[PDB]
């Protein structure tokens, strides 16, 4: 019983609650290989359902995902109900350490929803990116409008009728948007923002400029009263892109989502589409993977770091070793695209134990230079204790993972407790912090990250597996390059995997892992093409962003910048 | 019968086999030597499932599914695991002798043994011994011959032989060294050697024509489109790359050409590519030509048109209805002309009289194959409508057919049927000039001038029905022969009566029409079929217009000071001497053209008009089918600088200038409206295909597939800066793959076959309602007429006997699959298929003239005294002499015409 | 298929010599003496069966030429390992119903019994280590385990 | 000093040539399709004895992303990522590389590869049965069963 097997999890305890609660009548159990139960409400029980999950007595928790799909040109919807577009909610129980997602079908006539921001408030700017990119309306939304595209965009781009490609350049319209910026300010209304009590006299409108984003500010003298993040500035059409690119082909813009964590970002789509090829990697490819993942994500947290050192006012050559690292190993340093749909793209360079063996050896004295100049440096300290600090309650409320959730002391890392590629295998230990998520235990906790990710790298040095770096799969793409320029059926394999491109049977598939920032997930439709059907990437920097209003309420402008340093965030993962 | 199929209930067909029933349910088995049209043989052994006695069996029997018929209560498993090892093993079996060659293979991306290479999953060579070796042969200019590639499924000479009766291809050898090919180097001969390239499974036989400039199907630009090279309509998907047609692929239609062309349609489109052609407006001024943009060659003519008295337009039925229409309404009903001549014209009226006014059933191209006997008067069906004759033979081998059916031999299982009926075939009885290439399977061929067949056609229905008129003078031995066609077509259930108007003889028509009349009124299921001779001459014939001798009256006399020409060389229609004199009495000539003719010279005005693959249109069938056909590829892509218009947006836009002086660039359905509401006999063609407004879910239907490659770079040497996608106001189809081609999308029209996993022409299986049969949502295309209630009338006029009167000599027709046809004679492939100039004469009349077989002999036609070297036909009658009709000088006018002071030159 | 010394009691029937795992066929019995090996037997009945193949069907045409040469490898003593296990695969895969006529079954039949009865010599033809790729300079191989 | 690049360096695109001179690639258009960004176009052309090349080669190196993908999809290994990285230029036109700017005078990363020396397909100075693993082309009226 492999791990990618379709399952539609009947044993699951909360599919006999729900069965218990509901009726047997009231959902649909779809089967899938995204390792999670599936099931499908009617609209009208939404709320209902959302309420009874988040009163069992291990609850469900946290609103991990929310968003929608176009099911018009959905060919293979077997055992599915009749839908032209549906919205999908992600829900992870910690106590429980289970999720499950539940589909809500619509047609195409009736595209509304009961609005989700009452159970869980990060369902505000999920909603808005489904009202965007789907024109899926949720009903009883304080503020409906657009989060990726700007407010006077026609269409929703992620509809499949909606044409992928670039139209032409307008001059015009470039000016009209340069004249709409000009008096943006002069025709400020606060009430397409959500904001309230517009000019008391007192409240000063400012707009402000990890990626570029604006953000309105409502002053109360220094005080922050309100404030609204304007994201989209940034957005690249990934998703969209997902469906224009081939299996093989879309691994690229894995790499550009998330352009600090590299193989870390391919990781995910990598192991979701083995999931629907049904490939179980050999263990010498988890480690690759693994080590891959770890430098980068060592390489990531330096340049955090060492950005909220400058930025308090308390670094290169680290991150240069590493570079120079994954470009031998790789040929690139930024965009490694570097895995492959059962494997790797080559075998590790001959040399490679060399250069890790000095990387490694000169590592430990660089991280007592960290800790001495994070941990006991007294401005660093008084500077980020007690700033944006949220508990277990704010980061379960809006979706807060990685550093942050383990700050508020819920042990939750992927790597622990939802092993992937061979994660289980290493001993290496997850720090958590007290009940309170400030700057301070942010930072922290990423030096520890830090370490621990250097033991996984020892680890991996000290016994790396001999053997293949592609699975035997006939869906491993590309096969292997030696058998493919000498034998025939290779041959055909690799002229109609790099061309038309692999043809993954078509499900669902869904993975999760622990990436530089937070939980990165790809959950990945296959209509059985050579394309993806859907391709939805979760990202941690979107929910991050999101929870800025709920933590800097009552704080001053510098303390925003302190917090807007301490979230470790870019701006192409809030919007890809 | 009910099925069970890995556990799962279905419902199918009981007298299909498993395989065809397991692919028209959507699963997949791979397989090679199966095809839909062959049958099953059971050679490749690829197509292995697990066949269980009950629901309550485990154990199970590998069986073949295209031979095991899919009876009521059958229980089948395809995953099951030892049937998917031997399946692989099938194809690891097949691959241990295939050639490394898919990098330089024609077949790559668009192969079938690769797609089940990759459907069993086997990617690991484990084979370590030596490849078989194969030398090549040379098939001629249209056929590439590779037979490293062969995987001995015997496809190949199973269509060729068994289906298409070609003779010169075979298998050879034994055990493993077993051949496929021409007992030696030489041409091809079949007219329908083509369609191996797609029935072929590898890279063996590939697309000659195709290979000199080749890419791959992902980079193809598709679009749905009929061919224009014959009237029989068998609907084609050209396919483009960097602004040149590349290649013509069979597009399935159930209803018409299934899955099969002929070689002049599949290989005869290179005058698209002919570096002449127009591209952009060119006036004559002294002798001066200025090139112009759109917009002022429409003032331009615009003015001249005004100032003009009498404005008059000739037609073609090379042109499309649109094209033909907008003609009609710039220069009015009274002065359109249709580009034919007289005689050209009585005969496609009187064809089109008898399809929509005899009350007889025309059939379509594919019901063809149903008939029971075939009587074909006047036609080489073979050299004017080869799709038809194919069709004719699959309605011969029908016999063989019930015979099996009577034996209870089911009607997949071929090789049985052709054992059970040997030789056994439906009666033929053909009739022409000289012999034809369905005498091998002919019961009958009558050679005989075209007098003597109308003759022998008005006796058949005088034996058949006592109302028609007789036929006096006929012959003891040739009466036996009457009797022994009206045994055969009286004792028929489905007789089929085939004509055309290239014999250039009424009577033969009219002849055709009195014998199916008399089987009609002895209660048979009598079809008649009218092969005309273009693409669109039913259509023009259904518009009407004058003739082009009155048009060159109005120009002589003076009456008429303009004519506009549209898609017309004028010279196959009427001698070149007084084509050429009128338009240089006429002050403003001008030519809408996608191709540089001869009387471009003359041309005041010459607009670069667009061929099939730079336009949309609408032609009409032989059989009355109203088919559209979109446009391929924007001609302005790739060269800014081109203005190649549809010749409607060029009529319609010149009309506007004309009338209101502004020009007026319309939309293809605005015009299909005007003719629907001005011709109510042309109303079907609004239903042939949806209206630029239809989407799939609100999507456009995609040209290019979703791989297509380069679109940041096949334009970068001219400009870095991609261009606009160019638009298609005129269809529901866009210019890109920002699109739909859903084998289960809701449409008619499908540009190209492709589905995850079947990347071959075997990808035309997902897009059938049941696989061989229908399109799933129907095919397209309309009938214009349906069947009349009450037919025509006897045709009394029986003519004559021929009587070879001396000095004068009868031109006998004779027409050529390669040449006759004016665009495809013009294609630069087939110079080399083309037969050489050669006038055909009785050994008697030889003998009379002194003139033995090669000698050139001269002769005046209409004052133009020509020369061509003498082959002698024995088939041929005394005091005729055979012409090819269509090749250069040899204008199609001149079957019947009779000829003065042939001589040794 | 062959049959041993123990078997030499049974009476020439069809059922008998078919529940021995054979067939009486023509009745026409051959005798196979200590002096022969059978590699070579049935690498000569491979080769006679593999050239009387009429080439229509897949399995027979092109699986009867690599037992030949599988048989040819073990002869020479240039047998790899996996080459019995392919014969194996052959023989199961050649069976009654898998190929057009009943050729391949027969001719699958000795080789089937050979390596049934004497698989020493069989095993005694291998003697390299399994190689079909070469070494491509710039490429680093895939090692399968 | 210059800046050391790893061998593997994904930089500027060239196109090699086999062994014995000739151009490695026989424009088999894998590269095209499988560039992600669709930068590559390239046309087949054959000479007279058979072989297939490219007759025109461009890349958009504007566009161009250098990610590895058409080197990794290229079965000849004609396209090749070097380690150069300086290839900033003035205009954007210039930055169109035809193939006068990509094929380079030598094997480059991997130093004896002859997809032809694999090909069943017959070109000068290797007829039929002179590929790697090929037996002569048995003629179908040799006397041998
Ligand atoms: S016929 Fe097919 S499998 Fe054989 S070389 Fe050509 S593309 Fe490859
Ligand atoms: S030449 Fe083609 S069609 Fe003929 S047997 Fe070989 S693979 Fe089949
Ligand atoms: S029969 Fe006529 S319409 Fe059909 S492919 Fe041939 S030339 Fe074209
Ligand atoms: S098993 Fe029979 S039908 Fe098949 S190739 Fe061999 S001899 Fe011919
Ligand atoms: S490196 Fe990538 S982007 Fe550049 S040409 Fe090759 S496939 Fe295209
Ligand atoms: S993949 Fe290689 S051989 Fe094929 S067209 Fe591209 S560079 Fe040429
Ligand atoms: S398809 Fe049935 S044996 Fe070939
Ligand atoms: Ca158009």
């Amino acid at each position: 019983e492999p791990a990618w097997q379709t399952r539609d999890h009947l044993d699951d305890p909360v599919i006999g609650e729900l069965r218990n609660r509901f009726g047997p009548d009231a959902f649909t159990v779809q089967a899938t290989r995204t390792g999670v139960p599936v099931v499908w409400i009617k609209r009208e029980q939404l709320l209902e359902v959302g309420d009874f999950l988040k009163k069992l007595p291990k609850p469900y928790v946290m609103l991990f995902d929310l968003h929608g799909m176009d099911e018009r040109l959905r060919t293979h919807r077997e055992g599915l109900p009749a839908a032209d577009f549906s919205v999908f909610y992600h829900l992870i129980s910690i106590d429980r350490n289970r999720d499950i997602m539940l589909k809500v079908a619509l047609a195409e006539n009736d595209l509304h929803v009961p609005t989700f921001t009452k159970l869980f408030p990060n369902a505000n700017w999920y909603e808005r990116e489904t009202w965007d990119l789907f024109g899926i309306t949720f009903d009883g939304h304080p503020n409906l409008r657009r989060i990726m595209m700007p407010q006077t965009w026609k269409g929703h781009p992620l509809r499949k009728d909606y044409p992928a490609r670039a139209t032409e350049f307008s001059p015009f319209e470039l000016t009209k948007a340069k004249q709409d910026l000009e008096m943006e300010a002069l025709t400020f209304k606060p009430e397409e923002w959500g904001m309230k009590r517009g000019t008391n006299e007192d409240f000063m409108f400012l707009n402000l400029g990890h990626g570029a984003f604006r953000i309105v500010l409502q002053l109360d003298g220094e005080e922050i009263v309100d404030c609204v993040p304007d994201i989209g500035y940034h957005h690249r059409g990934a998703e969209k892109m997902g469906e224009r690119q081939s299996w093989h082909s879309y691994i690229p813009y894995t790499d550009r989502i998330e352009y600090l964590g590299g193989c870390v970002n391919e990781m995910p789509y990598v192991l979701a589409v083995e999931k629907l090829a049904g490939i179980t990697v050999p263990d010498r490819v988890n480690v690759i993977r693994v080590m891959l993942s770890e430098l980068f994500r060592i390489n990531s947290h330096l340049l955090y770091i060492s950005t909220f050192i400058q930025d308090v006012g308390a670094a290169f050559t680290d991150r240069q070793k590493i570079y120079d690292l994954v470009e031998a190993i790789t040929g690139f340093r930024m965009h490694p695209a570097w895995f492959r749909i059962g494997g790797v793209a080559h075998d590790l360079p001959r040399g490679w134990d060399r250069l890790l063996r000095e990387f490694l050896d000169w590592m430990p004295k660089r991280l007592a230079s960290y800790e001495k100049a994070a941990l006991q440096n007294t401005i660093l300290k008084g500077r980020s204790q007690g700033v944006a600090a949220y508990g277990a309650k704010e980061a379960l409320e809006w979706g807060t993972t990685g550093a942050g959730l383990r700050a508020t002391g819920i042990d939750f890392d992927v790597r622990k407790a939802r092993p992937y590629s061979g994660y289980e295998n290493f001993d290496f230990e997850i720090p958590v912090g007290g009940g309170v998520s400030d700057c301070y235990t942010r930072v922290m906790l990423k030096v520890e990250e830090l370490r621990q990710s250097l033991r996984i790298l020892e680890q991996c040095l000290n016994n790396m597996p001999e053997g293949p770096f592609k699975a035997d799969h006939p869906l491993t793409t590309p096969p292997p390059k030696e058998r493919t320029l000498q034998h025939i059926e290779t041959l055909i394999t690799h002229f109609l995997q790099v061309s038309w491109g692999p043809v993954m049977p078509a499900n669902e598939s869904f993975q999760m892992i622990e990436a530089t920032k937070g939980i990165n997930s790809y959950y990945l439709t296959s209509d059985g093409s050579t394309m993806s059907y859907r391709t939805r990437v979760r990202t941690p920097s979107f929910a991050h962003l999101q929870q800025i209003p709920a933590a800097i309420r009552g704080s001053l402008v510098s303390d925003l910048i302190v917090y807007l340093g301490s979230i470790d965030f870019v701006m192409s993962d809030v919007d890809r | 019968a009910t099925i069970h199929v890995d556990g799962k209930e279905y419902e199918v067909n009981g007298a299909d086999n498993l395989l065809e029933a397991c692919l028209s349910l959507g699963l997949d088995i791979p397989y090679f030597c199966w095809h839909p049209a062959l049958g099953s043989v059971g050679a490749c052994r690829q197509c292995a499932v697990k066949q269980y006695q009950n629901a309550e069996d485990t154990r199970g029997r590998l069986v073949m599914s295209c031979m095991t018929p899919a009876s009521d209560g059958t229980f089948i498993s395809i995953d099951d695991e030892e049937a998917k090892q031997f399946r692989e093993s099938v194809v690891e079996w097949l691959m241990t002798n295939h050639p490394h060659d898919c990098p330089v293979c024609e077949e790559g991306g668009n192969c079938h043994l690769q797609d089940m290479t990759v459907m069993t999953g086997h990617s690991f060579r484990r084979y370590r011994f030596t490849k078989r070796t194969h030398r090549n042969q040379d098939l001629g200019p249209f056929i590439s011959h590779e037979m490293n590639r062969c995987i001995a499924c015997y496809r190949c000479v199973r269509y060729y032989k068994d289906y298409a009766d070609g003779t010169d291809l075979g298998v050879y050898g034994a055990h493993d060294n077993v051949y496929f090919g021409r007992p030696e180097d030489g041409t091809l001969e079949s007219e329908f050697s083509g369609n191996l390239v797609e029935i072929c499974p590898t890279g063996v036989f590939t697309d000659k024509t195709h290979s000199e400039r080749y890419n791959r199907k992902w980079d193809m630009q598709f679009a749905p489109s009929i061919c224009q090279q014959c009237s029989i309509g068998c609907n084609i998907s050209p396919g483009e790359r960097y602004g040149e047609l590349r290649r013509i692929e069979n597009r399935y239609n159930g209803t018409v050409n299934h899955y099969f062309l002929c070689d002049r349609g599949r290989f005869g489109y290179g005058y698209v590519n002919l570096k002449d052609r127009p591209r952009q407006p060119v006036q004559r001024r002294g002798d001066d030509f200025i090139t112009l943009n759109a917009e002022q060659a429409m003032q331009g003519a615009a003015d001249i048109l005004r100032q003009s008295k009498k404005v008059i337009g000739i037609g073609s039925p090379r042109a499309s209805v649109e094209s033909n229409f907008a003609l009609r309404e710039l220069v009015g009903e009274e002065n359109f002309y249709t580009g034919i001549a007289h005689g050209e014209q009585e005969r496609l009226q009187l064809a089109l009289k008898v399809l929509r006014e005899g009350g007889i059933y025309t059939p379509a191209l594919r019901e063809i194959e149903s008939y029971d006997a075939v009587l074909v008067l006047g036609e080489d069906v073979t050299q004017t409508g080869a799709r038809v004759a194919l069709a004719v033979r699959q309605a011969v081998k029908g016999k063989a057919r019930e015979m099996a059916a009577a034996q209870k031999v089911a009607d997949w299982q071929i090789a049985a049927i052709l054992n059970i009926g040997q030789r056994a075939k439906h009666p033929l009885f053909v009739t022409n000039v000289d012999d034809t290439r369905l005498d091998d399977i002919a019961a009958w061929t009558y050679r005989a001038p075209v007098e003597d067949q109308a003759r022998l056609g008005f006796a058949i229905a005088h034996a058949l029905d006592n109302s028609a008129p007789a036929v006096d003078g006929i012959e003891p031995e040739l009466q036996s022969k009457i009797d022994v066609i009206v045994q055969a077509l009286a004792g028929a259930k489905k007789p089929l009566i085939i004509s055309g108007t290239n014999a250039g003889s009424l009577e033969v028509i009219q002849a055709a029409a009195n014998v199916a009349k008399a089987l009609k009124g002895r209660g048979a299921d009598v079809g008649i079929t009218m092969i005309a001779r273009s693409v669109n001459s039913m259509g023009l014939g259904i518009m009407g217009g004058g003739s082009l001798e009155e048009a060159l009256t109005e120009l002589e006399t003076g009456r008429a000071d303009a004519v506009v020409v549209l898609e017309n060389d004028l010279h196959r229609h009427a001698s070149a001497i007084r084509v050429n004199a009128a338009l240089a009495k006429a002050p403003l000539v001008m030519v809408v053209d996608h191709q540089r003719t001869a009387i471009m010279e003359n041309a005041h005005l010459v607009l670069s008009a667009a061929s099939f693959a730079e336009s949309d249109g609408t032609v009409i069938n032989n059989e009355g089918r109203a088919q559209r056909f979109f446009q391929v590829y924007d001609p302005a892509y790739y060269d800014s600088k081109t203005v190649m218009l549809e010749s409607w947006r060029w009529l319609h836009s010149l009309h506007s200038t004309l009338l209101s002086r502004e020009v007026d660039w319309t939309q293809l359905d605005h015009v299909i409206d005007a003719v629907v509401a001005k011709i109510p006999e042309l109303a079907g063609i609004k239903d042939a295909a949806p209206d630029a407004t239809f989407r799939i879910r609100g999507q456009k239907l995609a040209r290019e597939p979703h791989r297509y490659s380069g679109r940041t770079a096949m334009r970068a040497n001219i400009s870095v800066h991609e261009p606009r996608q160019p638009q298609d106001i005129d269809t529901m189809f866009t210019f890109s793959m920002e699109g739909n081609n859903q084998p289960t999308a809701h449409r008619s029209q499908v540009p190209f076959a492709w589905a995850p996993g079947w990347n071959s022409p075997q990808a035309w299986n997902k897009f059938q309602d049941e696989v061989g049969g229908k399109l799933r949502f129907g095919d397209p295309g309309v009938r214009l007429f349906e069947t009349s209630e009450n037919g025509l009338d006897y045709f009394t006029s029986v003519p004559a006997r021929f009587q070879p009167q001396d000095g004068k000599w009868r031109i006998a027709p004779y027409y050529h699959l390669f040449g006759s046809d004016e665009l495809s004679q013009r294609a630069p492939v087939f110079q080399s298929r083309m037969p050489q100039p050669y006038i055909k004469l009785n050994p008697a009349d030889a003998a009379k003239l002194g003139v033995n077989a090669g000698t050139r002999v001269s002769f005046s036609y209409d004052g133009n005294t020509v020369t061509l070297p003498v082959e002698i036909a024995e088939g041929l009658t005394a005091g005729q002499v055979g012409l090819p009709m269509g090749m250069s000088g040899i204008a199609p006018v001149l079957a019947g015409a009779h000829l003065e002071d042939l001589k040794e030159a | 298929d062959f049959l041993t010394e123990a078997h030499l009691d049974l009476p020439m029937e069809f059922e008998s010599i078919g529940k021995a795992g054979s067939r009486l066929g023509t009745a026409l019995a051959m005798a196979v003496d200590h002096e022969i090996n059978m590699v070579s037997l049935v690498r000569n009945l491979e080769e006679f069966f593999a050239r009387e193949s009429c080439g229509w069907c897949t399995p027979c045409r092109d699986g009867l030429p690599w037992s030949v040469k599988i048989l040819r490898a073990l002869e020479r003593g240039e047998g790899q390992p996996g080459d019995i296990e392919t014969l194996e695969q052959l023989c199961r895969f050649l069976g009654p119903g898998k190929t057009f006529c009943a050729h391949a079954p027969g001719a699958v039949e000795p080789l089937q019994s050979a390596i049934k009865y004497f698989r020493e010599e069989f095993e005694a033809g291998i003697k390299q280590p399994f190689s079909n790729t070469h070494l491509i300079n710039g490429i680093q191989p895939n090692l399968l385990k | 000093e210059p800046v050391y690049l790893p061998p593997r360096y994904r930089g500027r695109i060239v196109l090699t040539r086999d062994p014995d001179g000739e151009e490695r690639c026989v424009a088999c258009n894998l590269c095209a399709v499988a560039c992600p960004v669709g930068c590559i176009s390239l046309q087949k052309a054959e000479t007279k004895d058979g072989r297939w090349y490219p007759e025109f080669f461009r890349i958009n190196f504007s566009r161009c992303i250098f990610c590895g993908l058409c080197e990794e999809a290229c079965p000849t290994t004609a396209i090749q990522l070097t380690p150069d990285f300086e290839m900033g230029e003035y205009k954007r036109q210039d930055l169109v590389y035809e193939k006068e700017d990509l094929l380079i005078s030598g094997p480059g990363k991997y130093p004896e590869y002859n997809f032809y020396r694999m090909a069943g397909m017959a070109i000068d100075g290797k007829d039929k049965g002179e590929a790697e693993n090929e037996a002569k082309p048995i003629d179908v009226k040799s006397l041998l069963p």
